[PDB]
RNA sequence: GACAGAUUGAUAGCUCUUUCUCGAUUCCGUGGGUGGUGGUGCAUGGCCGUUCUUAGUUGGUGGAGCGAUUUGUCUGGUUAAUUCCGAUAACGAACGAGACUCUGGCAUGCUAACUAGUUACGCGACCCCCGAGCGGUCGGCGUCCCCCAACUUCUUAGAGGGACAAGUGGCGUUCAGCCACCCGAGAUUGAGCAAUAACAGGUCUGUGAUGCCCUUAGAUGUCCGGGGCUGCACGCGCGCUACACUGACUGGCUCAGCGUGUGCCUACCCUACGCCGGCAGGCGCGGGUAACCCGUUGAACCCCAUUCGUGAUGGGGAUCGGGGAUUGCAAUUAUUCCCCAUGAACGAGGAAUUCCCAGUAAGUGCGGGUCAUAAGCUUGCGUUGAUUAAGUCCCUGCCCUUUGUACACACCGCC
């Protein structure tokens, strides 16, 4: 067990999606880290509600 | 900046006018009242108005990214 | 431990941790008919009641397939040994559940069935349980190369304004067949309106109940009384 | 009977311990919580478990990247095989319940 | 007639003529060669801010209570051409707010508070505002 | 132009009328919580909207039947 | 004992929290000592702005998911019991409780 | 499963001798997978886009048609809106619109609030002439606060109320309403939600949603190193900055709001105040699950103080010369920033064409999102805040009705 190494640390290589992994569009804000589409699946269940 | 001045002439018209109503009399007060309400430039009365919500698709409230078009 | 998580990333946190849950919670507790946790924290203790239908197969051997998803929820989200207890609870009247129905469904058509005769056998139900109206529909391919899209309705739907979201019952769940995949969109109307016991609102804005004259009888000479 | 034999065999061994294992679906741990005697992540886990589904003395779920390792009742009898362990054995779910 | 009863920008011509009749201050050396922030253009011609922006520097500690150097960048902004892009707004020079506090400090016109930040100590509370006494009654006007 | 009534409101209004001539009147603040008593109008804009024919049906009324 | 206890009620549901709320002030009053009534602190809006598309296409359309978070809090000086009852009783929904042990 | 060299890029036993260990793993077939940001969005789920915030759509019973179908579903007035009334073989219903939600504004009306403000006190003070004043006294920032003031005047957020064509005068079939005026927010402050029914619209590269197909170890499995995605005679698309003196650079004064922040799922912030340095910055140290700390968020336009003189000039400010910082293991392929230095076209834009009516256009920063590094991107937010339409269908495109139609892949047709 060697050899899988670089700055996995920042940059989207360390960042992906915690639903489905996929590692573009992704709401870093207010630690989701959801993909922008896994927003709208698991948004009603986090809470964000579309009110305006 | 210019908001802060219709804010201080309303308040000490109003203050001034709830000085002569509230202890002193009422004759004065309305003609206070009248003196300003004449013409008003919204002395006492509050400009209802407050700025619109921007809403995506336009730089402002109702203005819009220019359509491309062929 | 001396984090303290903010009132912003926190809430946001257990709307996470709600979300996780309710997603294994539904693709595990499938086939028998899983409705709804409603997360339940306590004092040293984080309960969660598991409401879903068929219970004999919750409990399994004995009660053991309930120990496994208290160990997994101990495992998964951190909660330490006896900090966690899961609580499953038979849905009352499973007809008005969406998901409840639109499940039924996946399993119905899996199993091995005509669209047609089962989706009726769903809307008939779901009706007959007592409901205002529903609907269901059955996209995607359908014995042909090409998808249709298949739509069976039944008595009274309101499709816009905030009244919806606390009223309609909506449920999408996909099925994955032999062939390929067809999407289920159950849509059921609570008649909670009528009596849910203090029904949300229950109006319908739109709807207004005018109690009646009821007595406003005589009119006769004056006369009096004494008491 | 594979693989980096005191990881794996400590493993299993976690496994018969336990009524269920969770994991998380990542190569790049070097740990897993409870044994990780030493490094021993998803990969001598995962490869581990991916082998018992297959051949059937393990059974799955996957939600939201995860792994959902529950273990089968024909399992009881590969792994403890495996190992050696007492015909009595009592895996986990001993389960006193009320 | 306080600083505030003074029509405030004829202050600080006068306490800047203050601190130059003074004969005394500690006028440095970065001075004849400086920007002043980094946000301007071209280096300013009155040759002689600091008499005029420790006149500033001073009378603005007189109506906050407490300032630090961050706070005097801060204050001294403006609107910052990096040319074809937008204007953004750039914090004023540290260095030269902080030996106008410094300097200021030399006369004794302030001193460090507590909890951190310079205000300005009643001797020059003083200077300051004497002055203010000086220009309502230079004249009416 | 903005209004024009909705039919929830003309036609709940004219049943008020037909089963509480006696109970209202021609004012409108009135009647306006009448309408809170004899029914249950969910909203505070129907509930007030409502009124409104309420009185234009008595101003009607005295006029003519 | 007589400590100078705050009960920080953060709650997303208004209704659900304004019925925890009022039952603290009528816990306590019943066994009367002091309060400060509840206090209102601003409501934080978790405004996230997202794009309503999968994928590229299509007229750039958005939603806007919010969250609201208002917090009340009540101040109060008891000993370890009308805490320990007050806080316990009055729980249920989506409200987190939390309580400070004195001034700091 | 292999510590010195041939090598190789690599301290890749990945390989060419040597061999020293784990030790039942290993290896080699076969079938079969397992992935694949491979393929196919005319194999599909969901989700989205849109026809289309346009007024439309549907049924029960009647009535008409043998029956597809049709009326109800409409001449006219009305209306943002088959929305309404009424004429009425229809009567009374259902979805869309409307009602609703959020929002935005009147609430010296209530409940309150050291995580708001506080307010003004009481002003008890420090208090320096901060300033007025001989002195009493006063104007005023700051603080000394605290508090066992007092209170909600603004702040906050809970319950409330209200605004409802409500009154009066026109106009109107004198109905439905429309118009004007009164009190006053005059019936419209702005979104979200949005039907039937569609469309090879887009999406397999948001989905551990996935049909089938490919590919499958030399692997399109996953990566390291580099490279590209940035390349350049030309073409178009959204932006910004200018063209200057109602302006340019030179002093100064001075007014927020929505947010945002550490200590977060795997290594990572927000930043107050000390020195140092010009500056980037650097180096010191401080508060911060935050309405406390950043933070009276101390901004730009704006506003005020001097230059300049209509010179492609001081506008403009490109393209390069050279330094210096910072992020990053690494910036070559100017990373980002600063400091120098060069110092372009543009003096209002040829053919066209979108945007919109009130706190609106425009300017103007500022947050957020994007972020190690970082935005000329969007989405919000105030702030400064105009001109003008207030109507029509003249162009473009939409609704109904009647009608014609050899069109029904519907005129981008048929011939």
């Amino acid at each position: 067990g060697f050899y899988w190494s670089h700055p996995r640390k920042f940059g989207q290589g360390s960042r992906s999606c915690r639903v489905c992994s996929n590692r573009h569009g992704l709401i870093r804000k207010y630690g989701l880290n959801m993909c922008r589409q896994c927003f709208r699946q698991y948004a009603k269940d986090i809470g964000f509600i579309k009110l305006d | 900046h210019v908001a802060q001045i219709y804010a201080i002439r309303q308040s000490i018209s109003k203050a001034l006018v709830a000085y002569y109503q509230k202890y002193v009399d009422e004759a004065s007060k309305k003609e206070i009242k009248d003196i300003l309400i004449q013409y008003d430039r919204t002395l006492l009365v509050a400009d209802p108005r407050r700025c619109e919500s921007k809403k995506f698709g336009g730089p402002g409230a109702r203005a819009r990214y220019q359509k491309s078009y062929r | 431990m001396a984090v303290q998580i903010s009132k912003k990333r926190k809430f946001v946190a257990d709307g996470i941790f709600k979300a996780e849950l309710n997603e294994f919670l539904t693709r595990e507790l499938a086939e028998d008919g899983y409705s709804g946790v409603e997360v339940r924290v306590t004092p040293t203790r984080t309960e969660i009641i598991i409401l879903a239908t068929r219970t004999q197969n919750v409990l399994g051997e004995k009660g053991r397939r309930i120990r496994e998803l208290t160990a997994v929820v101990q495992k998964r989200f951190g909660f330490p040994e006896g900090s966690v207890e899961l609580y499953a609870e038979k849905v009352a009247t499973r007809g008005l559940c969406a998901i409840a129905q639109a499940e039924s469904l996946r399993y119905k058509l899996l199993g091995g069935l005509a669209v047609r005769r089962a989706c009726y056998g769903v809307l008939r139900f779901i009706m007959e349980s007592g409901a205002k109206g529903c609907e269901v529909v059955v996209s995607g391919k359908l014995r042909g190369q090409r998808a249709k899209s298949m739509k069976f309705v039944d008595g009274l739907m309101i499709h816009s304004g905030d009244p919806v979201n606390y009223y309609v019952d909506t449920a999408v769940r996909h099925v994955l067949l032999r062939q390929g995949v067809l999407g289920i969109k159950v849509k059921i109307m609570l008649p909670w309106d009528p009596t849910g016991k203090i029904g949300p609102k229950k109006p319908l804005p739109d709807h207004v109940s005018i109690v009646e004259p009821k007595d406003e009888i005589l009119p006769t000479t004056p006369i009096s009384e004494q008491k | 009977m594979l693989m980096p034999k005191k990881n794996r065999i400590a493993i299993y061994e976690l496994l018969f311990k336990e009524g269920v294992m969770v994991a998380k679906k990542d190569v790049h741990m070097p740990k897993h919580p409870e044994l990780a005697d030493k490094n021993v992540p998803n990969l001598h886990v995962m490869k581990a478990m991916q082998s018992l589904k297959s051949r059937g003395y393990v059974k799955e779920q996957f939600a939201w990247r995860h792994f959902y390792w529950y273990l089968t009742n024909e399992g009881i009898q590969y792994l403890r095989d495996y190992l050696h362990l007492p015909p009595e054995i009592v895996p986990a779910t001993l389960r006193r319940s009320r | 007639v306080t600083v505030k009863d003074v029509n405030q920008q004829e202050f600080v011509r006068a306490l800047a003529a203050f601190l130059k009749k003074s004969g005394k201050l500690k006028v440095p050396e970065w001075v004849d060669t400086v920007k002043l922030a980094k946000h301007k253009e071209l280096a300013p011609y009155d040759e002689n801010w600091f008499y005029t922006r420790a006149a500033s520097t001073a009378r603005h500690l007189y109506l906050r209570g407490g300032a630090g150097v961050g706070s005097m960048t801060k204050i001294y902004g403006g609107r910052q051409r990096n040319g074809v892009m937008p204007s953004h707004f750039s914090r004023g020079s540290k260095s030269v707010a902080r030996r106008v506090l410094q300097a200021l400090e030399g006369l004794k016109m302030v001193e460090k508070d507590q909890d951190g930040g310079r205000k300005l100590t009643p001797q020059g509370q003083r200077d300051l505002d004497r002055i203010a006494g000086q220009v309502a009654a230079a004249n009416k006007k | 132009m903005g209004r024009v009534r909705t039919k929830t409101v003309k036609k709940a209004a004219r049943v008020i009328i037909e089963k509480y001539y006696t109970r209202l009147g021609n004012d409108f603040h009135t009647n306006k919580r009448v309408c809170e008593e004899i029914a249950i109008i969910p909203s505070k804009k129907l509930r007030n909207k409502i009124a409104g024919y309420v009185t234009h049906l008595m101003k009607r009324i005295q006029r003519g039947p | 004992a007589i400590h100078r206890i705050r009960i920080t009620l953060t709650s997303r549901n208004v209704k659900s929290l304004e019925k925890v709320c009022a039952d603290l002030i009528r816990g306590a009053k019943e066994k009367n000592l002091k309060v400060k009534g509840p206090v209102r602190m601003p409501t934080k809006t978790l405004r996230i702005t997202t794009r309503k598309t999968p994928c590229g296409e299509g007229s750039k359309t958005w939603d806007r998911f919010q969250m609201r978070i208002p917090k009340r809090l009540i101040d109060l000086h008891s000993p370890s019991e009308i805490v320990k009852q007050i806080t316990s009783i009055s729980i249920e929904p989506g409200v987190e409780v939390e309580v400070t042990i004195a001034d700091a």
